[PDB]
RNA sequence: GCUAAACCUAGCCCCAAACCCCCACCUUACUACCACAACUUAGCCAAACCAUUUACAUAAAGUAUAGGCGAUAGAAAUUGAUGG
RNA sequence: UCAUAUAGAAGAACUAAUGUUAGUAUAAGUAACAUGAAAACAUUCUCCUCCGCAUAAGCCUGCGUCAGAUCUGACAAUUAACAG
């Protein structure tokens, strides 16, 4: 099994380099990009990555 | 409310198609065949993971060195960036030491 | 007061964005090629 | 249904083209053919005195 | 602050204005103090034939017999322009059936074109 | 002479026109060049003709009447165009053997791409034409890069237009 | 089926054949045909 | 009872294979028409500061070796290689 | 694989991050805004302005007609002696 399931994660997401707007002076949430998971079209913190092998063979006698 | 309301349409699955019926088939090619050919080599897939597995470092690091210079720029800049993060993270963060 | 820093004027505009000023000077080529590749219909001013 | 054909090894000698680019660099050379001499015998089509 | 909006005679200050053109050709030139020269002969003198007695009109009848689309060839206009002259002195050294070698002494050059539709 | 640029008069407000069968580019190439001249100024007066015909039932708010005649002359005359241009052709392929009649090379632009440049008919020679030189036919290495990014980028679109139309084959042969 | 208006050319001339293969384009064969005669050469202009 | 609530596909992600493609336009770009030139990655970041230092097939091997002999860095000889 | 169960998997569970996106609330029908008078819709009257007309610069059809509405579409236009 290979599982071709990938997930652009926080810095493959197109954009989201500037900071949205400075810290101090808005009465906002603080936030360091519009691409953070927690941002809506961000990218996932923990999804599926990359094609990812399962392979292993048990001992041929088995 | 976030529940759908119709029924949806039936997803029928023939369970005697070609590709589940011969599932398996050969996986038993080495022992059954003189050691000839090895199970492994019967993995369809990318060049880079036929018959191996490991963390998505170990993963990152093999596309790097049997295909990273068939990469685009732009694939092959992110998987650069998503080593050096990795390599921070796996030998810097975490609750064991 | 602040807000109108913006005095148009065409011939300004055309010698310091156009096409020209950017093609003198490898900084310049580079900007239309950006531009050219992220799929811009307006590479210069 | 009935199951394809089993897969069976590349038969033979395998001699790559040389002219080729993707052919790695180990593929041609002395010890490739030595491998393969040894391996196939005289139907390899080495000539036995380049070992 | 526009950049999309095509850019047209229309926009500039004075000079800019000025300076553009339409699109349209040109058939002289400026002399001193903005004066103008016209030439007469960079001025494309229409060529009009005498239309009277002619027995063809804008469109064909519906009564016409249809035919095949053959596109005409080099071969094809040099089977019947001059190989019938080159077959009929075949019988008993080629500007004599029309062969222009150079293109330099006629008015009309075929390449490049000096000349218009 | 101005009475030409409108239909006969019978014929004004019918909302029904019968023309015949536009000229079609085999019957053209049966006609002399003289012929071809002349067709080719009647054909010119018919469009100027129906031009105005168009515009005026534009600014009237009415339906033209049988706007047909203006494609078919439309068509006639790109017909006729289209025979001149393979006549001469012929003739420049026999005479010179050149492809296009407007002299032109392939050149590099100053962004690493290949294009074929058409030559400006001018009257000095090219090395003392100040402006002709200020032009880059060249490619200097800082594009080499962008000139990369571009064929992937062009790749990628290649490959999802040729993954989807296989989807699409899948479910076709699903249903 | 269909009878010709005064804008339909007939048959007789839609299909005539009128033209003798030539070699000469069309503006050198127009020219003589209606005596319009020019005699100045044109000059040489330089391509690029 | 309004507001709404519901839906599928348009497409896309990862693989495999195969090396990919009339006119005008460098002057004020999209303007028919006159006398110079291109050819060592620093640093965020670790050492809980920071100053030398700090990464960009399988096996041999994380071995030899390098290193405020700290953090870490690290070979070679030889071995053999259409799909979800 | 049965064809809800036995297994194998995994982006696998939100009363809370001045979380993000969309919907609707509260403060609230609150704060604030606007049209000189009469008429016979032709007109007359009262009052006001450092304002108005043109060029330049800027903008590019942005209260012309018609037809649909309470703005949308179609049609029309700005003619070189002035300026470049
Ligand atoms: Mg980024
Ligand atoms: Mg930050
Ligand atoms: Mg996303
Ligand atoms: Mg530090
Ligand atoms: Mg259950
Ligand atoms: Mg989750
Ligand atoms: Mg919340
Ligand atoms: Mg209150
Ligand atoms: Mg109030
Ligand atoms: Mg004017
Ligand atoms: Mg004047």
């Amino acid at each position: 099994r290979i599982s071709y399931a990938k997930t652009k994660t926080r810095a493959e997401v197109r954009g989201g380099g500037r900071k949205p707007w400075p810290q101090k002076g808005t009465g906002r949430a603080r936030h360091g990009s519009i691409r953070s998971p927690l941002w809506r079209g961000g990218g996932v913190a923990h999804g599926p990555r990359g094609p990812t092998s399962y392979y292993y063979m048990l001992p041929m006698k088995v | 409310i976030g529940i759908r309301l119709t029924l949806p349409p039936p997803k029928v699955v023939d369970r005697w198609n070609e590709k589940r019926a011969m599932f398996g088939v050969y996986d038993n090619i080495g022992i059954l065949g003189n050691f000839e050919k090895h199970p492994k080599e019967l993995i369809r897939g990318p060049i880079w993971l036929r018959g191996w597995k490991g963390n998505e470092l170990q993963r990152c690091i093999r596309k790097r060195k049997m295909v990273g210079s068939r990469m685009f720029a732009d694939d092959l800049h992110n998987l650069n960036k998503r080593i050096r993060y990795l390599y921070k993270h796996f030998n810097r963060h975490g609750k064991f030491r | 007061a602040r807000g109108n820093e913006y005095q148009p004027s065409n011939i300004k505009r055309k010698n310091k964005h156009g096409w020209v000023r950017r093609l003198s000077t490898p900084a310049g080529v580079q900007v239309i090629l950006r531009r050219m590749l992220k799929g811009r219909k307006s590479l210069s001013h | 249904y009935r199951a394809r054909p089993p897969p069976r090894r590349r038969p033979g000698p395998r001699w790559p083209d040389p002219e080729d680019l993707l052919t790695p660099r180990w593929q041609l050379g002395p010890r490739y053919a030595a491998k393969q001499f040894a391996r196939y015998g005289a139907a390899s089509g080495v000539v036995p005195g380049s070992l | 602050a526009d950049r999309m909006s095509k850019w047209t005679s229309k926009r500039g200050p004075r000079s800019f204005r000025g300076r553009k053109g339409r699109g349209a050709k040109g058939i002289g030139f400026l002399t001193s103090g903005w004066r103008f020269v016209q030439i007469k002969e960079m001025v494309p003198e229409f060529v009009v034939p005498d239309l009277t007695g002619f027995k063809l009109k804008p469109y064909v009848s519906y009564l016409a017999p249809e035919s095949e689309e053959t596109p005409l060839t080099a071969a094809q206009l040099f089977s019947e322009a001059v190989a019938p002259a080159i077959e009929k002195d075949f019988k008993d050294n080629l500007e004599k059936y029309g062969f222009e070698p150079t293109q330099e002494g006629k008015l009309f050059q075929l390449y490049p074109r000096n000349f218009l539709r | 002479g101005l009475e030409e640029f409108f239909d006969d008069p019978k014929n004004w407000g019918q909302e029904k026109v019968k023309s015949g069968a536009a000229w079609t580019c085999q019957q053209l190439r049966n006609k002399s060049n003289e012929d071809l001249h002349k067709l080719w100024y009647v054909l010119l007066k018919e469009r100027n003709m129906l031009l105005t015909l168009e515009q005026e039932a534009k600014r009237q708010r009415l339906p033209m009447p049988s706007p047909e005649r203006l494609d078919k002359v439309v068509d006639s005359m790109d017909a006729l165009d289209k025979v001149v241009q393979e006549r001469e052709d012929a003739l420049r392929l026999l005479q010179t053997g050149q492809e296009r009649a407007r002299p032109g090379a392939w050149r590099r632009d100053i962004f690493g791409r290949i294009i074929w440049h058409k030559f400006k008919q001018w009257v000095i020679p090219w090395h003392l034409n100040k402006r002709y030189n200020r032009k880059r036919f060249f490619a200097l290495p800082y594009v080499d890069h962008f000139l990369r990014l571009e064929r992937e980028k062009r790749a990628r679109i290649k490959a999802r237009k040729e993954n989807l139309e296989r989807k699409k084959a899948k479910i076709l042969l699903k249903k | 089926t269909w009878i010709d208006g005064p804008k339909d050319t007939s048959v007789e001339d839609a299909l005539e054949r009128t033209y003798v293969p030539c070699l000469k384009t069309l503006q050198e064969e127009v020219m003589e045909a209606m005596g319009i005669k020019e005699t100045r050469k044109y000059k040489k202009v330089y391509w690029y």
